[PDB]
């Protein structure tokens, strides 16, 4: 009813400003003062590859319904998301923007935006969470294609057409932009490395994976080609509405946040579709370090419950590696999953092993006889080869979750192994540095065991424990076992 | 429970 350029942003953002002298970060866990300083239609740099500019699209691409859910979003960030969609998308391709107000404190945050051309607002009468909110919006959608965006995004130049083009050609493709970064402190818009894609460790927490050298070379081979990915980097994506419905929408028993990216990614791939990152599509996102809202039930309980529902439906026996990483999750009730199991059966989906082999072969799987596996953690540091080889010392280094020099297993033979190298007690005198040496089956100097509720690592047949107190002076040592912070070590997976 | 992380990775190579 007002065209977006005529929407009064100053009146809208005005009453909800951070008070003079008060904390810019409190409400949103990003700097709202900096968000509020920006125009709703602020220019952002074109981060697309130059080759993206040489593309033309048919006018008959399918229109989309854009579903944005929010709970206590900053007005300036919510408005700028909406305006970026309206400004940067050919209007015929925007059937509607459905804002799902997930029981925000002030209903006017959403209601006032309903006066803008294309924008319709649905308000939940209680907190429903992003999964159920997204389903409500998708159910209300008139278009043939769904687009989901977070409520603190900024769409870039020709972001939409490349996504719609993929899905129009094959409805089983679920497609995402490259996600650019809107800095949570100063709101600068910048690009990250396009050699990163979505992934996860066995704790089922999303992380960014660095592409392999061959994947990177392929990417330089065609920097505009769609990139297959094992895991949607949540939750900015485009999906054919009928395919969304046919595949089972979202699991309605998932709450708040977390797990749903895992669940839909497993379901899409195992059940015959694909996930892509589309480099010529760029959307900025305000990444933050803490959630600004509460999780009814507890953020730890909610995340575990959602994640268990995904694991129990999709992962087959590999769910046991999740429980090895997160043993506390075995205690968290997750509710009835029969409707999802029936869905899996109806759709004739492949086993999780097929997903690992064909979609995410980069995820390292433990050996069937390993005792423990993954990273060996002390605080925020990890056991690390430091790039050393046989005869070299080992150290601690900030955990990066990228595997590599931080990949270990405690083997059936009780060795602590990286590739062909094993932690070796070359000198049993307390205070001595340990060394990497080639693994040898019956070498007593290479045998270790978890002790004290899997919180320390003792050299078998001794009273010597692994100790980082020597890290400054040259590497990790064996030391008389004692009640020392520097002797705490825990494998990420205990099998 | 931490939100979606900014896209980064290790600053060294294995
Ligand atoms: O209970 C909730 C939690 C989240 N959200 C919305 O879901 C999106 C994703 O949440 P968030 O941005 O906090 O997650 P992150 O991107 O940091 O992982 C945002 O638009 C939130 O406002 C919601 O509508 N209800
Ligand atoms: C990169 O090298 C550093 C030491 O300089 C660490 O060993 C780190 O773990 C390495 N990164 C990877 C991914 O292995
Ligand atoms: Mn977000």
């Amino acid at each position: 009813k007002v065209r977006w350029p005529d929407f009064n942003q100053e009146a809208y953002v005005g009453g909800t400003m951070v008070r003079s002298g008060q904390d810019p970060y409190a409400r949103n866990k990003f700097n709202q003062v900096e968000s509020d300083k920006l125009r709703m239609d602020r220019a952002i740099p074109d981060t697309r590859h130059d080759q993206c500019q040489r593309k033309q699209w048919r006018v008959d691409l399918p229109a989309t319904s854009v579903v944005i859910t929010f709970h206590n979003e900053a007005r300036s960030a919510l408005l700028r998301t909406v305006v970026s969609v309206l400004k940067k998308s050919p209007p015929h391709l925007i059937k509607e923007i459905i804002l799902v107000d997930d029981y925000s404190n002030d209903p006017e945050d959403g209601a006032l935006l309903g006066k803008i051309e294309k924008v319709r607002v649905l308000r939940n009468d209680r907190r429903e969470g992003l999964m159920r909110s997204r389903v409500r919006g998708a159910d209300a959608a008139q278009a043939k294609v769904l687009t989901f965006l977070d409520s603190h995004c900024e769409c870039n130049e020709h972001w939409l057409e490349p996504l719609l083009e993929r899905v129009a050609e094959d409805r089983t493709r679920v497609v995402s932009p490259i996600i650019d970064v809107i800095n949570m402190d100063n709101f600068q818009y910048v690009g990250a490395s396009a050699d990163l894609k979505g992934g996860f460790d066995w704790n089922l927490v999303f992380k960014w994976d660095y592409m392999t050298p061959e994947q990177r070379r392929s990417r330089q081979g065609n920097p505009v080609a769609p990139i297959k990915t094992p895991m949607i980097a949540g939750g900015l994506f485009v999906m054919d509405k009928f395919y969304f419905e046919e595949l089972g929408k979202y699991d309605m028993m998932m709450d708040v946040w977390g797990g749903e990216n895992l669940e839909i990614s497993f379901r899409v791939w195992q059940c015959g579709g694909s996930l892509e990152i589309i480099p010529c599509s760029r959307v900025g996102h305000v990444f933050r370090k803490q959630h600004p809202y509460t999780f009814p039930g507890g953020s730890g309980t909610v995340f575990a419950r959602n994640t268990r529902r995904a694991a129990e439906v999709w992962m087959d026996e590999y769910k046991n590696f999740y429980y090895a990483a997160v043993p506390s999750a075995r205690n968290v009730p997750y509710g009835n999953i029969q409707s999802r199991l029936e869905l899996r059966k109806k759709l004739s989906c492949k086993p999780f092993k097929w997903y690992l082999e064909n979609v995410y072969p980069e995820l390292r799987v433990p050996d069937h006889q390993d005792i423990a596996f993954g990273a060996l953690q002390q605080g925020t540091n990890c056991l690390d080869t430091l790039g050393h080889f046989a005869d070299g010392v080992v150290g601690v280094y900030e955990c990066h979750n990228a595997g590599g020099n931080q990949e270990w297993a405690l083997t059936k033979e009780k060795s602590v192994k990286h590739m062909d190298l094993c932690l070796t007690v070359v000198d049993r005198a307390p205070g001595s540095l340990i060394k990497l040496q080639g693994c040898r089956e019956d070498d007593s100097r290479q045998k270790w065991e978890q002790i004290e509720g899997n919180s320390k690592l003792r050299h078998v047949g001794s009273n010597l424990c692994l100790d980082s107190r020597t890290a400054k002076s040259g590497g990790l040592s064996v030391e008389v076992c004692g009640p020392a912070l520097s002797q705490q070590w825990k494998f990420t997976l205990n099998l | 429970t931490t939100p979606s992380p900014v896209p980064t990775t290790s600053t060294t190579s294995a």
